[PDB]
């Protein structure tokens, strides 16, 4: 009725790729991150309340791997149907001319937890400044994520955030200027 | 800490609280030195749990569990602790306060005797045994001070079924005799020599 | 354009009136599709297609796996709660309010209210004119989740040229805004 | 990362199987008993043999009282210490996930205790599953001088008991050993027995009144009848004693006390 905190997790054959996170009311908490086997806290300051060993969530994802493949040969291998995301971009806070703010990119409604994305500046793909959440649950239990890119706004730049999925044909190119 | 417990084969009833709202509980013996044997574990959403000749009572509202063992047996003699994690905390256990059990044997054919024991080889060197008395006999300290007494113990033959008592007093003194040497407490009864 | 195999666990608790009534869910699904759950309501395992049967059968045969379960409700839902309490349940932020005319093609043509950056989402958003409440003549984007634990909306009113009432959780008086 | 901890609901087997990667904990705690002078470091291991641990406890008990956790071991860092409790006289190293240490810097009289490690299983998550090792008993003593081993003797049953009981007690004396760390076993033709055995549970102070006097303990055997009464029949008492290892001092005249086994023994007559 009023609060409610999710444990979600997933693994992905065969690119063997897992997840772990809690969620409380649609927002993440912090998730575990199996390459660099730590926990990362959705918010630096939620970290000096309370603590989680990785060495749990990496353990719980060994027997989601091994889970995984005993239900894929259960079915006799019947394969996940993608669902193409439906992606659209909006900025952080009002946009006022050069004054700081964040893009945002919000891919929603999506399956399986594989995604491809870039930002462009005019045209031009941005690797530094960018930053992403993982892989958020939904009710439906598609999937849902954030990207983020800090910008000074300007008459100077368009801006746009492309997202490839397999459900897509064609590489979704969501268009934002000032 | 430490509360003394003390019976025959009858039901053993201990008490165990404890400071903090609860997850998981734990009911542990040990014997001496080492030991460390866990018993059971009962949780804050439940209230009775049985295993064996054990059952675990938990009521949340006086912080506070039972431990009821049913037909005791000798060796169950022990300390018997409980240790407990506290909700929305860290995993650390702390242990409450324990009681001591002590499980007397029922000697129901008594013959109380002090028997004298020698060396072989040498000195000679000689021990005193006090034996076959009944459980309700407490044994107490020596009188000269380099006279040297244990405490009563339980010997089990199993291959008789057959539990006796007993005691060892000891000394290097040249006069050391067993006639007396107890002089505390004793059923006036025993054979000598 | 290979074929691809998912799993995703879920077990989520639900809070009612504070901790006084709890439900947790274990829920297991196979690509989209759920297949067994335990839920705390019920009390053991169910399949709920043909595929989680063999799991939820083997599942409730185990007397402890159930009385695990069957603590979680204590053990985890209400043990977790009292630890990220303090910093999601009673976590406060402020909106910022904003209000700018707009134009959707033509002066032009629409006042806009815009509510950014506040926790929790709950909010009442209305627009005033020389006291009276311009009930209708407005659209909304609804709520807008950020990913970072702030909501985001925009309420405009059409009427071609005002205050906007911002509650909150947050502020202990409603925010107006004047234009 | 702070103190309280989210707890993480363990992820079950499913059907198909089959308790796979660990199922069961053992945890091994050595050295099992030491004797240090006073002023040296002692350091004791906690070792997950079955199992992984991101985190061990502490705990040290005296001869009467309960058992009070000392720290909390955490692989990368810091060690906690519960409240309160010396702080840095002793330090703890873990960074294994297997391997935690328990150091003693200084070591005085007043340390000599029993101490206990337990792990927990870093799979258990909300059911918080962990375990305890055999334990360290360890005594420190201002001089390795007043080490001693036990003198144990036998002593044949009376003539009296067989006369009027028609049963024997052989009992068993090991005398004048410091510190206290035996254990006594009784062996009949070769093959050890407990099944008509009696050791008194804790020993006695040969010198009550000083600080660190020597211990006596006794045994009883007591089986049959004839069964004493044949000549057959090999009774023999065995005690374990735990004392100095060969890296450790020795300069007086007298024989080392390395830990070693001393033992009596008796034979059956008629
Ligand atoms: C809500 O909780 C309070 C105590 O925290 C309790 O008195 C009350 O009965 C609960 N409300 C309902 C709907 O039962
Ligand atoms: C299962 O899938 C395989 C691979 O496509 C196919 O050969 C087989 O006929 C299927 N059998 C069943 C039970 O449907």
């Amino acid at each position: 009725e009023e609060h409610v905190i999710i444990q979600a997790e997933f693994y992905l054959n065969p690119d063997q790729s897992g997840e772990f996170m809690f969620d409380f009311d649609g927002d993440e908490i912090f998730h575990v991150d199996m390459a660099k086997k730590e926990t990362v806290w959705r918010l630096e300051e939620f970290g000096r309340f309370a603590s989680f060993e990785a060495q749990g969530a990496l353990a719980n994802i060994a027997v989601d791997k091994a889970n995984l493949e005993i239900m894929t040969k259960r079915s006799n291998y019947t394969p996940i149907t993608n669902v193409p995301p439906e992606v659209t971009v909006l900025t952080n806070s009002p946009v006022e001319l050069r004054e700081p703010n964040v893009l945002i990119c919000f891919i929603d409604k999506f399956t399986p937890p594989v995604v491809n994305v870039t930002w462009l500046r005019n045209g031009k793909p941005v690797t530094t400044g960018v930053s992403e959440t993982v892989f958020l649950p939904r009710e439906d239990h598609l999937f849902r994520k954030f990207h983020y890119l800090p910008f000074l706004p300007s008459t100077e730049d368009v801006y746009d955030c492309r997202v490839e999925h397999w459900g897509l044909d064609e590489p979704l190119l969501k268009h934002w200027e000032f | 800490p430490q509360a003394l417990s003390i019976q025959e084969g009858e039901n053993a009833t201990m008490n165990c609280s404890y400071k903090t709202s609860i997850n998981n509980l734990q009911w542990y013996r040990q014997n001496s030195g080492r030991g460390l044997v866990h018993l059971i574990l009962i949780r804050s959403n439940e209230r009775e749990k049985h295993s064996g000749r054990l059952r675990v009572t938990l009521d949340t509202s006086k912080k506070s569990s039972s431990l009821l063992i049913t037909a005791s047996r000798a060796a169950d003699t022990a300390s018997y602790f409980c240790a407990t994690d506290t909700t929305s905390g860290t995993y650390k256990y702390i242990f409450g306060t324990g009681t001591r059990l002590k499980v007397l044997p029922n000697i129901q054919n008594p013959d109380p005797a002090v028997y004298q024991l020698r060396d072989s080889k040498s000195s000679d060197k000689s021990v005193c045994l006090f034996t076959d008395f009944d459980s309700q006999t407490n044994v107490s300290q020596s009188k000269d001070s380099d006279v040297y007494i244990t405490d009563k113990t339980v010997l089990d033959m199993r291959s008789m079924d057959f539990k006796s008592n007993s005691a060892v007093a000891w000394s290097n003194k040249s006069d050391f005799a067993c006639a007396n040497a107890f002089n505390n407490s004793i059923i006036p009864e025993d054979t000598f020599f | 354009t290979r074929p691809r195999f998912l799993w995703q666990p879920k077990r989520e608790c639900h809070f009612f009136n504070g901790t006084e009534r709890v439900r947790f869910l274990d829920r297991y699904f196979y690509n989209q599709e759920e297949s067994v759950r335990f839920d705390s309501d019920v009390g053991e395992f169910r399949a709920v297609t043909e595929l989680g049967r063999p799991d939820a059968e083997y599942w409730n045969s185990q007397k402890d796996i159930l009385e695990q379960a069957r603590a979680a409700v204590d053990t985890y839902c209400r043990h977790n709660y009292g630890v990220v309490e303090s910093f999601t349940v009673q976590r406060r932020v402020q909106p910022k309010v904003t209000v700018y005319p707009s134009k959707t093609q033509p002066h032009h043509n629409l006042l806009v209210c815009s509510v950014s950056g506040f926790y929790p989402g709950s909010i009442e958003v209305r627009w005033f004119l020389n006291g009276q409440e311009e009930k209708a003549g407005m659209v909304s984007t609804g709520l807008i989740q950020n990913g970072d634990w702030t909501f985001q909306t925009l309420v405009m009113l059409e009427t071609v040229p005002y205050t906007c009432q911002v509650e909150h959780p947050s502020v202990t008086s409603p925010l107006t805004v004047e234009w | 990362m702070d103190f309280a901890r989210v707890h993480f609901i363990s992820a079950l087997h499913g059907s198909g199987g089959g308790s796979g990667g660990g199922g069961g904990a053992v945890v091994s705690q050595h050295p099992s008993w030491v004797i240090s002078k006073s002023g040296t470091s002692v350091k004791i291991e906690c070792r997950s043999l079955d199992f992984q641990a991101t985190t061990m406890f502490w705990y040290r008990q005296f001869p009467k009282q309960s058992l009070m956790l000392m720290a909390t071991s955490n692989e990368g860092s810091k060690a906690t210490y519960e409240q309160g409790v010396e702080k840095d006289k002793f330090l703890i190293n873990h960074a294994s996930l297997t391997l935690s240490t328990l150091t003693v810097t200084s070591a005085h009289p007043e340390d000599s205790s029993f101490y206990i490690c337990s792990a927990r299983d870093l799979t258990s998550g909300a059911n918080n599953e962990q375990f305890f090792g055999p334990g360290t008993r360890l005594t420190v003593t201002e001089d390795l001088k007043n080490v001693f081993p036990p003198e144990v003797a036998v002593f044949e049953p009376s003539e009296a008991e067989i006369s009027h009981t028609q049963k024997a007690t052989l009992v068993c004396l090991a005398t004048g050993f410091y510190p206290d760390h035996v254990e006594l076993s009784w062996w009949v033709n070769g093959k050890e027995v407990h099944s008509g055995v009696s050791t008194d549970p804790q020993p006695l102070k040969e010198q009550p009144a000083l600080n660190d006097s020597r211990y006596s303990l006794s045994s009883r055997l007591r089986v049959s009848a004839t069964f004493w009464q044949n000549p057959r029949n090999h009774f023999r008492c065995q005690v374990q004693f735990y004392g100095l290892s060969e890296n450790d001092e020795w300069t007086q005249d007298r024989a080392k006390p390395v830990t070693q086994i001393v033992s009596a023994e008796a034979w059956g007559r008629s």
